[PDB]
């Protein structure tokens, strides 16, 4: 669908906001993101805390007050005409129920759907510490993936920052390891369908045949430049370095 | 819908869900098979009188013996007398299922055909149709070895239970974890 | 100590071979001088007919865990080549 651009100035900000707004577990820090939601990606350029008030004592109690957005979008969009509402984002780590009513208010002030965004506040599991909800509705809300875009003038400051392969394998436990706890836990949870649903394409393996071993056919191939890949190597450099050096060992007149 | 909402009377709540477990009759289907029997439907609708009938034919949505309901069978049933086709369509499909969902486990996909076919307890030149027929069956996927009397066989077939691969799920999946890391120690690392 | 090897040839060039011919073959004169050494051999045998259903020990424990090093080794190979481009630094 509309799966978005993430911002890192919004990401890092509404962590600041997080610092500044002292927010604890307690509470979650939200505010407003912004960008333009219209594409199957949404963009999203920027985002504001909104002064906010959260008690889960009583969930549906909490605080939130819109006249910032009003106020705020005026001169965002007196900034830039871009910034139109996308949604909005909250601390998190992790949802309330507080949320769908907090979510439907922006209801009113976005083209689409507006955006939930979940930030970790401390950044703990992995890529992203993050997610971002859009209600759908039996109410849904949903995740679709995102990620960062350039933003490289940030890139650059990003650049300033930091300072090929394995990991693709290391998220090969991550899933796994809650999934079939995850069953474990629903298991004795109750102890849905859906997870049904999960088990007929598990036989999606076992599966090897001698296709399989094709693969090796391909990787024959593969492997013919292995020579030629350093066979230049395997030719220059130290020949006409001896040759430079002889040029330089022999040079040595005077 | 009316699920969340709408508080009403049995004679509403039966006859509706009778005339629907009826419509699971006159749907039948792609079956279907188990179904909101599960969702207070049941007691509720069966009882008794075509409930019963209607819970007998959830026991030949599983059972799938004619003369179990063929026995059975008034007017009202027999009214439309294409379900004698269509528990054929089950006791095929009926068979199969569990026959699909289990019987291979190890990679599940040939049961073919014929004394497999005939492992669904209907008849081989009928298997000649009905286990040839696949989406000719609305479903089946896969194709016929004539000759060697097999079916060539691929999903187009949903199914249920719990308990069993859970375990063996995150074994392998982790096992080539496990293992990987061996290979997964230095590379991009170093 | 021949007959062994030539049980084994028999072994590899046969399954199913007469208890006459093997006799023939091990040069004995009973054949159940033979039948001892296919059973204790572990032969397959019908009445008549030594048979080799499977002339060898496949699987068998040991002798595993190393190819298949398919691409564990040629992974480590990637690797190592991959080091041997790394390390080449």
């Amino acid at each position: 669908h509309e799966k978005v651009t993430i911002a890192p100035l919004v990401l890092l900000s509404a962590l600041d906001h997080y610092e500044r707004t002292q927010t604890k577990e307690n509470k979650r820090c939200v505010g407003v993101i912004l960008g333009d939601a219209n594409s199957s990606t949404i963009r999203v350029t920027n985002s504001f805390a909104l002064p906010f008030e959260e008690d889960e004592k009583n969930s549906d109690v909490w605080f939130l007050d819109h006249n910032y957005i009003e106020n705020m979008n005026e001169m965002c969009k007196k900034i830039n005409a871009k910034e139109k509402l996308i949604g909005w984002y909250h601390s998190g780590p992790k949802l309330r129920a507080s949320d769908l009513k907090i979510n439907e208010l922006f209801k009113k002030y976005t083209q689409n759907n507006p955006l939930l965004l979940i930030v970790d506040v401390k950044q703990q599991g992995v890529g992203l510490p993050t997610d971002a909800y859009v209600a759908i509705e039996e109410k849904t809300f949903l995740h679709l993936p995102c990620t960062i875009e350039a933003e490289e003038a940030e890139e650059i400051g990003v650049e300033h920052l930091l300072r090929i392969r394995l990991t693709n394998q290391l998220k090969s436990l991550k899933g796994l390891q809650s999934k079939l706890k995850d069953v474990v836990e629903y298991l004795d949870k109750v102890i849905h369908t859906i997870l049904g649903k999960l088990q007929d394409v598990f036989n999606l393996n076992n599966l090897q045949k001698a296709l399989t071993v094709k693969t090796n056919d391909e990787l024959m191939v593969i492997y013919i430049s292995n020579l030629v890949r350093s066979i230049i190597a395997f030719d220059d450099l130290i020949e006409n370095k001896i040759q430079n050096k002889k040029i330089q060992e022999q040079r040595v007149k005077d | 819908t009316l699920e969340p909402s709408t508080s009403i009377t049995l004679a509403e709540r039966q006859q509706l869900a009778y005339d629907l477990s009826i419509s699971a009759l006159l749907g039948d289907k792609i079956y279907n098979f188990g179904e909101l029997l599960h969702h207070p439907i049941m007691e509720t609708i069966v009882n008794d009188s075509n409930y019963d009938w209607l819970f007998q034919l959830l026991n030949a949505l599983t059972v799938g013996d004619f003369d179990k309901f063929d026995s059975l069978i008034k007017v009202q049933i027999s009214k439309i007398p294409i379900l004698a086709q269509h528990e054929s369509f089950l006791r095929q499909k009926i068979c199969l299922m569990t026959l699909i969902e289990t019987v291979f486990v190890k990679n599940i996909r040939m049961l073919s055909f014929e004394d497999i076919s005939k492992a669904t307890h209907l008849p081989k030149d009928n298997v000649e149709h009905l286990v040839m027929r696949a989406i000719s069956l609305g479903l089946l996927k896969g194709s016929i070895d004539q000759v060697n009397e097999l079916v060539t066989i691929s999903w187009v077939q949903p199914r249920i239970i719990s308990g069993d691969q859970i375990t063996k799920m995150k074994d392998r999946l982790v096992e080539w974890n496990d293992q990987v890391e061996k290979l997964g120690k230095k590379m991009e690392a170093r | 100590a021949i007959r062994d090897e030539i049980a084994k040839n028999t072994e590899l060039s046969y399954d199913f071979l007469p208890l006459s011919n093997i006799k023939a073959l091990l040069f004995f004169n009973n054949e159940k001088e033979t039948e001892k050494f296919a059973l204790e051999r572990n032969w397959p045998i019908v009445n008549s007919k030594v048979y080799f259903n499977n002339q060898s020990k496949e699987k068998a424990d040991y002798e595993d865990e190393m190819m298949h090093e398919e691409d564990q080794k040629t992974n480590i190979i990637e690797k190592a080549m991959d080091y041997a481009i790394s390390i080449e630094n």
